[PDB]
């Protein structure tokens, strides 16, 4: 297809194998349940304000 | 006093719409919150199916 | 008077009121969503 497009897939490609080297599971698991508990506090103050 | 009469009956029905007024100003001050309620709703059910 | 907004100061003032309140409700409603026959 492109020109531009194909160069871009490339350089995408290459970062994000660059990326997905550096995570670690023990550690990630971790943060993505931090993230959940956070956004499930920012629900519970929605449901406070419709029961007001 | 004729005419009296019927501008007593124009100031009545102006007092009359001016609550009516009020009334409704409130009812959609109520839904307001109703609606934020709503909104709410939809985020949790967003961040359920994420899940 | 309550329900009229001729004068900021009352405008103001009661859009305050209102906000304190607001937010003594959210505290109840956390209070609740969260978790006298005897001595009579």
């Amino acid at each position: 297809m492109g020109l531009f497009d194909r160069i871009k897939r490339v350089v995408s490609s290459n970062l994000n194998d660059l990326v997905n080297k550096a995570e670690d599971p023990e550690k990630m698991l971790e943060q993505a349940i931090l993230e959940m508990q956070e956004d499930l506090v920012q629900l519970r103050q929605g449901v406070a304000q419709a029961i007001a | 006093k004729a005419s009296l009469d019927t501008q007593s009956t124009q100031v009545e029905t102006l007092k009359r719409n001016l609550i009516q007024l009020e009334s409704k100003i409130s009812e959609a001050k109520t839904k307001k919150e109703m609606l934020k309620a709503r909104i709410t709703t939809a985020k949790a059910q967003e961040q359920l199916q994420g899940m | 008077v309550r329900g009229m907004n001729t004068s900021s100061a009352m405008s103001a003032f009661e859009r305050m009121e209102e906000k304190v309140l607001m937010q003594e409700s959210r505290a109840q409603a956390l209070g609740e969503l969260a978790g006298g026959s005897d001595v009579d």
